[PDB]
RNA sequence: CUCUAACUAUAAAAAUCUCUCUUCUC
């Protein structure tokens, strides 16, 4: 090692309002918790591409500050009981913490997924539109 | 109809002395001349804008470029 | 800053968008040539054109 | 001449709340002028106009009366604003309401001042409005204790 | 230089150097470079043309558009009312009296201003109408040279005819105005301000 | 009258299984007849494969899969493209549609 | 006569409708 000093880039990527929050490797000190909604104006393009390309580029500029450069991706789904399905704008974030000068390691999907579900929201019959 | 536009005479409908003394003083200076030029001055009605404009080719005092109709093109004299 | 970048298509993508008349190009930098991107153009493109953009990070998706 | 903004400086901040009168209307938008600053123009779009669906303009806009909003981009460099008019809270509207009130009561006595002497409005805004405003936040309360403690 | 002797006595300056075509016989298509990498190929000042009037077949296939002389779109665009539609050697003219304004004007072999401001007034990116009914959606989109010409002319043109309408200055006054302003990025000109407002629309909705 | 000799559910000597909810619509549908797809994918699609790989240590990392099971509702697997109505003599066939690439 | 690899990603709103029906025998 050439005295890479890293974290854990950990994206949170719901249907809705991504979140790009870097940690050091314990995980108990969080910088550059910048969002999605951070950036973005519309309300409803929280969950763009683009808000977590703008995310991703303020966590990259935030943490180069730091002095962290190489990072690790915790790609997370919205989990739980949820569709838990990784959100739109999660991959543009990851793309562009790629770009941004920083460095990629261990690459992991952590999202929370059950050995059953409680009770899934919506009824019987579910959401009807 | 709807008189909105306010404007006024705005326009020289008749020359006078100290107005002819300003249109000799920056006949040249004016680097590019035209009748709509002559009038964005205020100091021209624009039916005296040709006169000036052509008792300009008097000495010299300003060149033609090109003398078609419907407007003119003049420079300074050099 | 200025960061203007300029792009060649390499390929046209059919037509998108729920008008119709917007297309899909493969663009490629004058800089790096195998750095290529898909994106959106609005008007008639071929083989050739040289696009302008202001950003580099975006890549096109299907209009509908 | 009604000019030479309310505030320290002809140019907007990056999240305030403002009130505009719109001058006219176009397909992607309006451009239309600030006054609770001087007269710079800036865009609102459709997209962020209306509440609702947007079905009509005429209805909602009411082009040549007076409307709350807020800014969200500035251009510093020859004067450009993009405006907002969805994200306009239940509170945000009384205190736009209060504040410009208290601003077109100070505009308007001064303006009066301005066409009574004749003089523009930029040199007596420097010399008595700005002053007031640094000491007690705005005229209006410098205003009425001239009238109570002068 | 070398005058031919003729039963039929041509003027001198049409017998000159006549190996040198000019667009009015004054202005000279060699010097004229285009400074933008991306919309060179789209405006054609490579063949030499002694009038800014031919009758070419520029709408038969798809991208002959392109070839025709870009001072000739102009003069095409100039056209553009129902009461002035087909009059296309007024057209000539207000070009001609504009080349010459521009001439007179900061001279700058008036081609290249032509260019120059045709090159600064077209918008590089665009809005589309993507919005699904429900929710009114413009998406930023790219713009392609071709288009990117055409709409230069387009603003330039409707700006100059802006300006000209009910107003003293002639029309090939304001045009040349346009084009002078054009040439730099004086936000004053009508067409650079639609390229930079509808460019700044495009951002805001990315 | 009967559409579907296997009346769509393919439980044939159950009487009842325990039924699954719509990752869409959580809609509460039984697992037999919920239709289910294995999305395995990529973790980075091939748009920023070069980019990870020019700006990651550990060369030639070899890349993580996401692999997820969905369960679809069936109103919403009509909806969503997912399948598609077919012809009554088409019906008949069971195989999935022949292997989209080889 | 020998063979299991590639991929995503749309759910705004839309209610109702007064006639009248006519033969096939080479
Ligand atoms: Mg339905
Ligand atoms: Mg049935
Ligand atoms: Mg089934
Ligand atoms: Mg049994
Ligand atoms: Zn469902």
């Amino acid at each position: 090692d050439n005295s890479q000093v890293f974290g854990v880039a950990r994206i949170f990527a719901s249907f809705n309002d991504t979140f790009v929050h870097v940690t050091d490797l314990s995980g108990r000190e969080t910088i550059a918790r910048v969002t999605g909604g951070m950036k973005v104006k519309a309300d409803r393009d929280e969950s763009s591409p683009y808000a977590a390309m703008l995310a991703a580029q303020d966590v990259a500029a935030k943490c180069k500050e730091v002095g962290i450069t190489a990072v690790h991706i915790k790609i997370r789904a919205t989990g739980g009981t949820r569709s838990k399905t990784p959100g739109p704008g999660g991959q543009a974030a990851l793309r562009a913490l790629a770009r941004s000068g920083l460095r990629i390691g261990r690459i992991e999907d952590v999202t929370p997924v059950p050995s059953d579900s409680t009770r899934k929201k919506g009824g019987r019959r579910g959401r009807r539109l | 109809s709807k008189k909105s536009h306010k404007d006024k005479a705005k326009h020289a409908v008749v020359l006078d002395q100290d107005k002819f003394d300003r249109i000799m003083k920056e006949a040249p200076t004016y680097r590019y001349v035209s009748v709509s030029v002559l009038v964005d001055r205020f100091k021209l009605g624009g039916s005296l804008a040709r006169v000036a404009l052509r008792h300009l080719e008097n000495e010299g005092i300003i060149k033609p470029v090109s003398k078609h109709s419907k407007q003119a093109i003049y420079t300074r004299a050099t | 800053k200025t960061p203007v970048t300029l792009a060649k298509v390499i390929k046209v993508l059919g037509r998108t968008g729920s008008r119709g008349g917007v297309t899909q190009v493969r663009v490629e930098f004058l800089e790096d040539t195998t750095r290529t991107i898909v994106r959106n153009v609005k008007g008639p493109v071929r083989e050739g054109d040289i696009l302008v953009l202001m950003e580099s990070e975006r890549e096109a998706r299907r209009l509908r | 001449t009604s000019h030479c903004r309310f505030y320290e400086n002809k140019y907007p901040e990056i999240d305030d709340i403002v009130m505009v009168n719109v001058q006219q209307i176009a397909e992607m938008g309006a451009y239309v002028k600030l006054l609770e600053y001087d007269n710079i123009e800036g865009m609102i779009l459709l997209s962020e106009l209306s509440r609702r669906r947007i079905r009509s303009i005429q209805k909602l806009i009411r082009v040549g009366k007076n409307d709350v909003a807020v800014v969200l981009r500035v251009d510093k460099e020859k004067g450009y604003i993009d405006l907002s008019k969805r994200r306009v809270s239940s509170e945000d509207i009384i205190k736009c309401e209060e504040k410009y009130q208290k601003s077109k009561t100070v505009h308007s006595i001064l303006r009066y001042c301005a066409e009574k002497f004749q003089i523009p409005l930029e040199e007596l805004y420097k010399t008595i409005a700005w002053p007031l405003s640094r000491k007690f936040g705005h005229a209006y309360e410098a205003f009425k204790l001239s009238i109570i403690d002068e | 230089f070398v005058p031919v002797e003729l039963a039929t006595t041509i003027p001198v300056e049409i017998q000159q150097a006549q190996q040198e075509i000019k667009l009015f016989n004054k202005w000279s298509f060699e010097d004229v470079e285009v400074k933008d990498a991306s919309l060179v190929d789209y405006i054609q000042i490579s063949k030499p043309i002694y009038v800014a009037h031919t009758a070419g077949r520029y709408a038969n296939k798809r991208f002959r558009k392109a070839q025709c002389p870009i001072v000739e779109r102009l003069t095409n665009s100039l056209m553009m009312n129902g009461r002035n539609n087909g009059k296309k050697l007024k057209a000539v003219r207000i070009v001609k009296h504009t080349l010459e304004i521009i001439n007179v004007l900061t001279d700058q072999n008036p081609l290249q201003v032509v260019v120059d401001a045709i090159i600064n007034s077209g918008p590089r990116e665009d809005t589309t109408r993507v919005g699904g009914g429900g929710a009114a959606r413009r998406q930023a989109v790219d713009v392609s040279p071709l288009r990117r010409v055409n709409q230069s002319i387009a603003l330039l043109t409707i700006g100059a005819r802006e300006a000209a309408f009910r107003n003293i200055k002639t029309i090939a006054e304001t045009l040349a105005e346009e084009l002078i302003n054009a040439a730099k990025g004086s936000s004053t000109s009508y067409a650079i301000k639609k390229k930079d407002e509808l460019e700044r629309v495009a951002k805001s909705n990315r | 009258p009967k559409k579907r000799a296997s009346n769509g559910r393919n439980k044939k000597g159950r009487g009842h299984v325990k039924p699954v909810r719509c990752v869409n619509c959580s809609r509460s549908v039984p697992k037999d007849k919920a239709i289910k797809r294995m999305a395995i994918r990529n973790i980075v699609e091939a748009a920023a494969i070069r980019d990870l790989s020019e700006a990651s240590v550990y060369a030639e990392y070899a890349l993580p899969k996401t692999y997820n099971k969905l369960h679809y509702c069936i109103s919403c697997a009509i909806h969503a493209r997912i399948v598609r109505v077919r012809s009554r003599t088409d019906r008949r066939i069971r195989a999935p549609p022949q292997r989209p690439r080889f």
